[PDB]
Protein backbone atom coordinates (compact mmCIF):
# COMPACT_ATOMS: atom_id res chain seq x y z
CA UNK A 1 0.00 0.00 0.00
CA UNK A 2 1.51 3.34 -1.18
CA UNK A 3 1.60 6.48 0.97
CA UNK A 4 1.71 9.55 -1.28
CA UNK A 5 -1.30 11.82 -0.70
CA UNK A 6 -1.09 13.65 -4.03
CA UNK A 7 -0.72 10.44 -6.03
CA UNK A 8 -3.72 8.90 -4.24
CA UNK A 9 -5.89 11.94 -4.83
CA UNK A 10 -4.88 12.11 -8.50
CA UNK A 11 -5.76 8.44 -8.91
CA UNK A 12 -9.14 9.04 -7.28
CA UNK A 13 -10.09 12.00 -9.49
CA UNK A 14 -9.13 10.25 -12.73
CA UNK A 15 -12.13 10.47 -15.11
CA UNK A 16 -14.06 7.30 -15.98
CA UNK A 17 -13.66 5.46 -19.30
CA UNK A 18 -14.69 7.34 -22.42
CA UNK A 19 -16.96 5.94 -25.12
CA UNK A 20 -17.45 7.52 -28.51
CA UNK A 21 -20.99 6.11 -28.76
CA UNK A 22 -22.88 3.65 -27.69
CA UNK A 23 -18.82 10.59 -39.58
CA UNK A 24 -15.12 10.39 -38.69
CA UNK A 25 -13.91 13.92 -37.85
CA UNK A 26 -17.36 14.89 -36.56
CA UNK A 27 -17.27 12.10 -33.99
CA UNK A 28 -13.82 13.22 -32.87
CA UNK A 29 -14.91 16.85 -32.57
CA UNK A 30 -17.84 15.82 -30.39
CA UNK A 31 -15.64 13.50 -28.34
CA UNK A 32 -13.00 16.19 -27.75
CA UNK A 33 -15.68 18.65 -26.67
CA UNK A 34 -16.86 16.19 -24.02
CA UNK A 35 -13.25 15.52 -23.03
CA UNK A 36 -12.72 19.22 -22.40
CA UNK A 37 -15.69 19.29 -19.99
CA UNK A 38 -14.16 16.33 -18.14
CA UNK A 39 -10.74 18.01 -18.07
CA UNK A 40 -12.23 21.13 -16.47
CA UNK A 41 -13.87 19.32 -13.53
CA UNK A 42 -10.72 17.19 -13.21
CA UNK A 43 -8.49 20.27 -12.92
CA UNK A 44 -10.80 21.86 -10.32
CA UNK A 45 -10.29 18.72 -8.20
CA UNK A 46 -6.51 19.09 -8.16
CA UNK A 47 -5.25 20.31 -4.76
CA UNK A 48 -3.55 23.56 -5.68
CA UNK A 49 -5.43 24.42 -8.87
CA UNK A 50 -8.67 25.78 -7.35
CA UNK A 51 -6.64 28.02 -5.05
CA UNK A 52 -5.39 29.78 -8.20
CA UNK A 53 -7.34 32.90 -9.12
CA UNK A 54 -10.26 32.28 -11.47
CA UNK A 55 -8.49 34.14 -14.30
CA UNK A 56 -5.32 32.07 -13.84
CA UNK A 57 -7.36 28.86 -13.78
CA UNK A 58 -8.74 29.87 -17.18
CA UNK A 59 -5.33 30.89 -18.51
CA UNK A 60 -3.83 27.54 -17.49
CA UNK A 61 -6.70 25.49 -18.93
CA UNK A 62 -6.77 27.42 -22.23
CA UNK A 63 -3.08 26.69 -22.82
CA UNK A 64 -2.84 23.04 -21.70
CA UNK A 65 -6.20 21.37 -22.35
CA UNK A 66 -5.00 19.76 -25.58
CA UNK A 67 -1.88 18.29 -23.93
CA UNK A 68 -4.12 16.75 -21.29
CA UNK A 69 -6.42 15.28 -23.97
CA UNK A 70 -3.51 14.02 -26.05
CA UNK A 71 -1.86 12.34 -23.05
CA UNK A 72 -5.22 10.65 -22.44
CA UNK A 73 -5.30 9.27 -25.97
CA UNK A 74 -1.75 8.00 -25.56
CA UNK A 75 -2.46 6.35 -22.22
CA UNK A 76 -5.46 4.51 -23.65
CA UNK A 77 -3.35 3.38 -26.60
CA UNK A 78 -0.45 1.94 -24.58
CA UNK A 79 -1.67 -1.69 -24.71
CA UNK A 80 -2.21 -1.46 -28.47
CA UNK A 81 0.25 -1.75 -31.33
CA UNK A 82 0.36 0.96 -34.01
CA UNK A 83 -3.17 1.91 -32.96
CA UNK A 84 -4.78 4.94 -31.32
CA UNK A 85 -7.56 4.60 -28.76
CA UNK A 86 -9.40 7.92 -29.02
CA UNK A 87 -12.13 6.21 -27.03
CA UNK A 88 -12.67 2.65 -25.82
CA UNK A 89 -15.04 2.14 -28.77
CA UNK A 90 -13.05 4.17 -31.32
CA UNK A 91 -9.65 2.83 -32.33
CA UNK A 92 -7.71 3.71 -35.48
CA UNK A 93 -4.29 2.97 -36.97
CA UNK A 94 -2.12 5.32 -39.06
CA UNK A 95 -3.93 4.29 -42.24
CA UNK A 96 -7.22 4.63 -40.40
CA UNK A 97 -6.43 8.16 -39.24
CA UNK A 98 -5.87 8.90 -42.92
CA UNK A 99 -9.38 8.14 -44.17
CA UNK A 100 -10.99 9.58 -41.04
CA UNK A 101 -9.50 12.87 -42.19
CA UNK A 102 -6.87 13.41 -39.51
CA UNK A 103 -4.01 13.68 -41.97
CA UNK A 104 -0.58 13.29 -40.38
CA UNK A 105 -1.90 13.34 -36.80
CA UNK A 106 -2.01 9.56 -36.75
CA UNK A 107 1.77 9.38 -37.10
CA UNK A 108 2.43 12.24 -34.66
CA UNK A 109 0.26 10.68 -31.93
CA UNK A 110 1.89 7.26 -32.37
CA UNK A 111 5.37 8.73 -31.88
CA UNK A 112 4.17 9.84 -28.46
CA UNK A 113 2.55 6.48 -27.73
CA UNK A 114 5.75 4.62 -28.62
CA UNK A 115 7.78 7.01 -26.49
CA UNK A 116 5.59 6.23 -23.47
CA UNK A 117 5.46 2.51 -24.25
CA UNK A 118 9.26 2.39 -24.14
CA UNK A 119 9.09 3.60 -20.53
CA UNK A 120 6.38 1.17 -19.39
CA UNK A 121 4.37 4.00 -17.84
CA UNK A 122 2.58 3.00 -14.62
CA UNK A 123 -0.81 4.42 -13.56
CA UNK A 124 0.78 6.52 -10.81
CA UNK A 125 3.32 7.98 -13.24
CA UNK A 126 0.62 8.76 -15.79
CA UNK A 127 -1.58 10.79 -13.44
CA UNK A 128 1.50 12.64 -12.15
CA UNK A 129 2.72 13.43 -15.69
CA UNK A 130 -0.75 14.62 -16.68
CA UNK A 131 -1.03 16.93 -13.67
CA UNK A 132 2.55 18.02 -14.31
CA UNK A 133 1.71 18.99 -17.91
CA UNK A 134 -1.17 21.09 -16.54
CA UNK A 135 1.09 22.80 -13.99
CA UNK A 136 3.93 23.35 -16.49
CA UNK A 137 1.93 25.76 -18.63
CA UNK A 138 3.98 28.60 -20.08
CA UNK A 139 1.01 30.82 -20.91
CA UNK A 140 1.99 34.49 -20.97
CA UNK A 141 -1.45 35.23 -19.49
CA UNK A 142 -0.76 33.63 -16.13
CA UNK A 143 -0.58 36.38 -13.50
CA UNK A 144 0.48 34.53 -10.38
CA UNK A 145 3.41 32.66 -11.92
CA UNK A 146 4.73 31.75 -8.47
CA UNK A 147 1.53 30.01 -7.39
CA UNK A 148 1.53 27.92 -10.57
CA UNK A 149 5.19 27.10 -9.92
CA UNK A 150 4.36 26.05 -6.35
CA UNK A 151 1.81 23.61 -7.78
CA UNK A 152 4.33 22.28 -10.28
CA UNK A 153 6.95 21.83 -7.56
CA UNK A 154 4.48 19.96 -5.34
CA UNK A 155 3.69 17.54 -8.17
CA UNK A 156 7.36 17.23 -9.07
CA UNK A 157 8.16 16.41 -5.43
CA UNK A 158 5.36 13.82 -5.38
CA UNK A 159 6.82 12.15 -8.47
CA UNK A 160 10.28 11.96 -6.88
CA UNK A 161 8.88 10.53 -3.63
CA UNK A 162 6.87 8.02 -5.64
CA UNK A 163 9.84 6.82 -7.69
CA UNK A 164 11.96 6.75 -4.52
CA UNK A 165 9.64 3.94 -3.42
CA UNK A 166 8.43 2.16 -6.56
CA UNK A 167 9.18 1.91 -10.30
CA UNK A 168 19.07 8.56 -15.85
CA UNK A 169 16.65 8.38 -12.92
CA UNK A 170 13.06 7.32 -13.61
CA UNK A 171 11.53 10.77 -12.95
CA UNK A 172 13.72 12.42 -15.56
CA UNK A 173 12.88 9.85 -18.24
CA UNK A 174 9.22 10.69 -17.77
CA UNK A 175 9.88 14.43 -17.86
CA UNK A 176 11.84 14.08 -21.11
CA UNK A 177 8.63 13.04 -22.92
CA UNK A 178 6.90 16.36 -22.14
CA UNK A 179 8.45 18.28 -25.06
CA UNK A 180 6.91 15.76 -27.48
CA UNK A 181 3.57 15.88 -25.63
CA UNK A 182 3.41 19.65 -26.15
CA UNK A 183 4.58 19.47 -29.78
CA UNK A 184 2.01 16.75 -30.45
CA UNK A 185 -0.72 18.88 -28.84
CA UNK A 186 0.32 21.76 -31.08
CA UNK A 187 -0.18 19.61 -34.18
CA UNK A 188 -3.62 18.37 -33.09
CA UNK A 189 -4.68 21.97 -32.39
CA UNK A 190 -3.45 23.19 -35.78
CA UNK A 191 -5.30 20.41 -37.58
CA UNK A 192 -8.61 21.01 -35.79
CA UNK A 193 -8.29 24.76 -36.11
CA UNK A 194 -8.08 23.87 -39.80
CA UNK A 195 -11.22 21.75 -39.62
CA UNK A 196 -12.89 24.80 -38.07
CA UNK A 197 -11.82 27.15 -40.87
CA UNK A 198 -12.88 24.74 -43.62
CA UNK A 199 -16.36 25.01 -42.09
CA UNK A 200 -17.64 21.57 -43.10
CA UNK A 201 -17.74 19.79 -39.74
CA UNK A 202 -20.15 20.78 -36.95
CA UNK A 203 -18.32 21.75 -33.77
CA UNK A 204 -19.60 22.74 -30.33
CA UNK A 205 -19.09 26.19 -28.83
CA UNK A 206 -16.78 25.06 -26.00
CA UNK A 207 -14.45 23.23 -28.38
CA UNK A 208 -14.42 26.19 -30.79
CA UNK A 209 -13.67 28.64 -27.99
CA UNK A 210 -10.87 26.50 -26.56
CA UNK A 211 -9.34 25.99 -30.02
CA UNK A 212 -9.30 29.77 -30.44
CA UNK A 213 -7.91 30.27 -26.93
CA UNK A 214 -5.00 27.79 -27.07
CA UNK A 215 -4.31 29.44 -30.43
CA UNK A 216 -4.36 32.95 -28.92
CA UNK B 1 -10.01 35.94 -26.10
CA UNK B 2 -13.59 34.65 -25.66
CA UNK B 3 -13.93 32.43 -22.59
CA UNK B 4 -17.67 32.24 -21.91
CA UNK B 5 -18.16 28.43 -22.04
CA UNK B 6 -14.98 27.70 -20.10
CA UNK B 7 -16.03 30.19 -17.43
CA UNK B 8 -19.44 28.57 -17.13
CA UNK B 9 -18.04 25.08 -16.49
CA UNK B 10 -15.34 26.39 -14.18
CA UNK B 11 -17.81 28.32 -12.02
CA UNK B 12 -20.63 25.79 -11.99
CA UNK B 13 -20.04 24.14 -8.62
CA UNK B 14 -21.42 20.89 -9.97
CA UNK C 1 33.90 16.33 -11.73
CA UNK C 2 32.04 14.46 -14.48
CA UNK C 3 33.94 13.24 -17.54
CA UNK C 4 31.17 13.97 -20.05
CA UNK C 5 30.58 17.44 -18.57
CA UNK C 6 34.21 18.50 -19.07
CA UNK C 7 34.10 17.24 -22.65
CA UNK C 8 30.96 19.24 -23.39
CA UNK C 9 32.65 22.33 -21.95
CA UNK C 10 35.65 21.78 -24.24
CA UNK C 11 33.67 21.37 -27.47
CA UNK C 12 31.46 24.33 -26.59
CA UNK C 13 31.63 26.81 -29.52
CA UNK C 14 33.39 30.16 -29.08
CA UNK C 15 31.38 33.36 -28.58
CA UNK C 16 29.38 34.46 -31.62
CA UNK C 17 29.64 37.85 -33.34
CA UNK C 18 27.38 39.65 -35.82
CA UNK C 19 28.31 39.40 -39.49
CA UNK C 20 19.11 45.38 -42.68
CA UNK C 21 17.81 43.35 -39.74
CA UNK C 22 16.06 40.12 -40.71
CA UNK C 23 18.78 39.78 -43.34
CA UNK C 24 21.60 39.71 -40.76
CA UNK C 25 19.83 37.12 -38.61
CA UNK C 26 19.20 34.83 -41.58
CA UNK C 27 22.92 34.89 -42.33
CA UNK C 28 23.90 34.61 -38.68
CA UNK C 29 21.64 31.57 -38.25
CA UNK C 30 23.10 29.99 -41.38
CA UNK C 31 26.56 30.16 -39.82
CA UNK C 32 25.36 28.88 -36.46
CA UNK C 33 23.92 25.84 -38.20
CA UNK C 34 27.46 25.08 -39.41
CA UNK C 35 28.84 25.47 -35.89
CA UNK C 36 26.05 23.27 -34.52
CA UNK C 37 26.87 20.50 -37.00
CA UNK C 38 30.55 20.39 -36.01
CA UNK C 39 29.53 20.67 -32.35
CA UNK C 40 27.26 17.62 -32.65
CA UNK C 41 29.92 15.46 -34.32
CA UNK C 42 32.20 16.31 -31.39
CA UNK C 43 29.76 14.84 -28.86
CA UNK C 44 30.68 11.32 -27.59
CA UNK C 45 28.07 8.97 -28.97
CA UNK C 46 26.64 11.17 -31.69
CA UNK C 47 29.18 10.04 -34.28
CA UNK C 48 28.35 6.41 -33.47
CA UNK C 49 24.85 6.94 -34.85
CA UNK C 50 24.33 6.03 -38.50
CA UNK C 51 24.72 8.93 -40.93
CA UNK C 52 21.01 9.14 -41.64
CA UNK C 53 20.18 9.21 -37.91
CA UNK C 54 22.73 11.99 -37.52
CA UNK C 55 20.87 13.89 -40.26
CA UNK C 56 17.43 13.21 -38.83
CA UNK C 57 18.50 14.40 -35.38
CA UNK C 58 20.15 17.62 -36.61
CA UNK C 59 17.27 18.37 -38.98
CA UNK C 60 14.74 18.16 -36.15
CA UNK C 61 16.59 19.88 -33.30
CA UNK C 62 18.93 22.42 -34.89
CA UNK C 63 16.63 25.34 -34.06
CA UNK C 64 16.35 24.34 -30.40
CA UNK C 65 20.14 24.34 -30.08
CA UNK C 66 20.19 27.77 -31.71
CA UNK C 67 17.33 29.26 -29.66
CA UNK C 68 18.91 27.91 -26.48
CA UNK C 69 22.14 29.67 -27.43
CA UNK C 70 20.30 32.96 -27.87
CA UNK C 71 18.69 32.52 -24.46
CA UNK C 72 21.96 31.59 -22.73
CA UNK C 73 23.52 34.74 -24.18
CA UNK C 74 20.54 36.85 -23.07
CA UNK C 75 20.61 35.67 -19.44
CA UNK C 76 22.76 38.58 -18.14
CA UNK C 77 20.35 41.08 -19.70
CA UNK C 78 16.73 42.04 -19.03
CA UNK C 79 14.00 42.37 -21.65
CA UNK C 80 16.73 42.06 -24.29
CA UNK C 81 17.78 39.37 -26.78
CA UNK C 82 21.43 38.82 -27.69
CA UNK C 83 21.50 36.95 -31.00
CA UNK C 84 25.22 37.71 -30.97
CA UNK C 85 27.76 39.17 -28.56
CA UNK C 86 27.54 42.34 -30.65
CA UNK C 87 23.93 42.04 -31.80
CA UNK C 88 21.36 42.86 -29.11
CA UNK C 89 17.86 44.23 -29.64
CA UNK C 90 15.12 45.21 -27.20
CA UNK C 91 11.63 43.72 -27.55
CA UNK C 92 10.71 46.89 -29.45
CA UNK C 93 13.47 46.78 -32.04
CA UNK C 94 12.64 43.11 -32.48
CA UNK C 95 9.31 44.20 -33.95
CA UNK C 96 10.91 47.03 -35.90
CA UNK C 97 13.52 44.60 -37.23
CA UNK C 98 10.55 42.77 -38.73
CA UNK C 99 10.45 39.76 -36.43
CA UNK C 100 6.74 39.68 -35.73
CA UNK C 101 6.52 38.81 -32.06
CA UNK C 102 9.22 36.15 -31.75
CA UNK C 103 10.97 38.55 -29.41
CA UNK C 104 8.28 38.11 -26.77
CA UNK C 105 8.21 34.34 -27.23
CA UNK C 106 12.00 34.24 -26.91
CA UNK C 107 12.08 36.46 -23.81
CA UNK C 108 9.55 34.11 -22.24
CA UNK C 109 12.12 31.32 -22.55
CA UNK C 110 14.84 33.65 -21.28
CA UNK C 111 12.83 34.50 -18.17
CA UNK C 112 12.08 30.85 -17.46
CA UNK C 113 15.80 30.11 -17.60
CA UNK C 114 16.76 33.25 -15.65
CA UNK C 115 14.53 32.15 -12.76
CA UNK C 116 16.70 29.05 -12.38
CA UNK C 117 20.07 30.83 -12.62
CA UNK C 118 21.40 28.29 -15.08
CA UNK C 119 25.06 27.53 -14.42
CA UNK C 120 27.57 27.03 -17.24
CA UNK C 121 27.74 23.25 -16.72
CA UNK C 122 23.94 22.94 -16.68
CA UNK C 123 23.67 24.98 -19.86
CA UNK C 124 25.95 22.68 -21.84
CA UNK C 125 24.28 19.52 -20.47
CA UNK C 126 20.81 20.89 -21.27
CA UNK C 127 21.83 21.83 -24.82
CA UNK C 128 23.26 18.34 -25.38
CA UNK C 129 20.15 16.79 -23.87
CA UNK C 130 17.99 18.83 -26.27
CA UNK C 131 19.95 17.44 -29.22
CA UNK C 132 19.65 13.89 -27.87
CA UNK C 133 15.91 14.28 -27.16
CA UNK C 134 14.95 14.58 -30.82
CA UNK C 135 11.63 12.97 -31.63
CA UNK C 136 12.25 12.85 -35.38
CA UNK C 137 10.02 10.21 -36.93
CA UNK C 138 12.87 9.53 -39.36
CA UNK C 139 15.20 8.07 -36.73
CA UNK C 140 16.07 4.41 -37.37
CA UNK C 141 18.04 3.29 -34.32
CA UNK C 142 15.86 4.76 -31.55
CA UNK C 143 17.66 2.56 -29.02
CA UNK C 144 20.97 4.24 -29.86
CA UNK C 145 19.72 7.83 -29.67
CA UNK C 146 18.11 6.81 -26.38
CA UNK C 147 21.43 5.46 -25.09
CA UNK C 148 23.03 8.83 -25.83
CA UNK C 149 20.11 10.56 -24.09
CA UNK C 150 20.56 8.50 -20.92
CA UNK C 151 24.32 9.06 -20.79
CA UNK C 152 23.79 12.82 -20.82
CA UNK C 153 20.93 12.46 -18.36
CA UNK C 154 23.22 10.50 -16.03
CA UNK C 155 25.90 13.18 -16.35
CA UNK C 156 23.36 15.82 -15.29
CA UNK C 157 22.34 13.85 -12.21
CA UNK C 158 25.94 13.18 -11.20
CA UNK C 159 26.71 16.87 -11.66
CA UNK C 160 23.76 18.03 -9.55
CA UNK C 161 24.76 15.44 -6.97
CA UNK C 162 27.29 18.02 -5.73
CA UNK C 163 20.15 16.19 -7.68
CA UNK C 164 16.86 14.91 -9.16
CA UNK C 165 15.09 18.01 -7.81
CA UNK C 166 17.26 20.58 -9.57
CA UNK C 167 17.70 18.24 -12.56
CA UNK C 168 13.96 18.00 -13.13
CA UNK C 169 13.40 21.75 -12.93
CA UNK C 170 15.91 22.08 -15.76
CA UNK C 171 14.18 19.37 -17.82
CA UNK C 172 10.80 21.02 -17.24
CA UNK C 173 11.98 23.97 -19.38
CA UNK C 174 12.52 21.77 -22.45
CA UNK C 175 8.87 21.83 -23.55
CA UNK C 176 9.09 25.63 -23.78
CA UNK C 177 12.42 25.40 -25.60
CA UNK C 178 10.90 23.17 -28.30
CA UNK C 179 7.73 25.28 -28.64
CA UNK C 180 9.89 28.41 -28.91
CA UNK C 181 12.05 26.78 -31.61
CA UNK C 182 8.82 25.92 -33.40
CA UNK C 183 7.68 29.53 -33.52
CA UNK C 184 11.07 30.77 -34.76
CA UNK C 185 10.92 28.19 -37.56
CA UNK C 186 7.41 29.16 -38.67
CA UNK C 187 8.38 32.83 -38.69
CA UNK C 188 11.52 32.55 -40.81
CA UNK C 189 9.88 29.98 -43.07
CA UNK C 190 7.45 32.74 -43.94
CA UNK C 191 10.40 35.11 -44.23
CA UNK C 192 11.65 33.06 -47.16
CA UNK C 193 8.15 32.94 -48.65
CA UNK C 194 8.24 36.73 -48.91
CA UNK C 195 11.31 36.23 -51.08
CA UNK C 196 12.50 39.76 -50.34
CA UNK C 197 14.90 38.71 -47.58
CA UNK C 198 17.92 36.74 -48.89
CA UNK C 199 19.28 33.63 -47.19
CA UNK C 200 21.85 30.88 -47.77
CA UNK C 201 21.25 27.33 -48.98
CA UNK C 202 21.84 25.48 -45.70
CA UNK C 203 19.48 27.68 -43.68
CA UNK C 204 16.82 27.37 -46.40
CA UNK C 205 17.26 23.60 -46.53
CA UNK C 206 17.07 23.22 -42.76
CA UNK C 207 13.93 25.37 -42.61
CA UNK C 208 12.02 23.12 -45.02
CA UNK C 209 13.45 19.96 -43.45
CA UNK D 1 14.64 14.01 -48.73
CA UNK D 2 15.98 17.56 -49.30
CA UNK D 3 19.25 17.41 -47.37
CA UNK D 4 22.25 17.67 -49.71
CA UNK D 5 23.56 20.87 -48.08
CA UNK D 6 23.52 19.28 -44.62
CA UNK D 7 25.28 16.12 -45.85
CA UNK D 8 28.12 18.28 -47.15
CA UNK D 9 29.06 19.22 -43.58
CA UNK D 10 28.24 15.84 -42.05
CA UNK D 11 30.85 14.22 -44.30
CA UNK D 12 33.86 16.57 -44.04
CA UNK D 13 36.55 17.77 -41.60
Amino acid sequence: APVNALVSHLLVVEPEKLYAMPPAVATLCDLFDREIVVTISWAKSIPGFSSLSLSDQMSVLQSVWMEVLVLGVAQRSLPLQDELAFAEDLVLDEEGARAAGLGELGAALLQLVRRLQALRLEREEYVLLKALALANSDSVHIEDAEAVEQLREALHEALLEYEAGRARRRAGRLLLTLPLLRQTAGKVLAHFYGVKLEGKVPMHKLFLEMLEAMMD
Amino acid sequence: RPCSELLKYLTTND
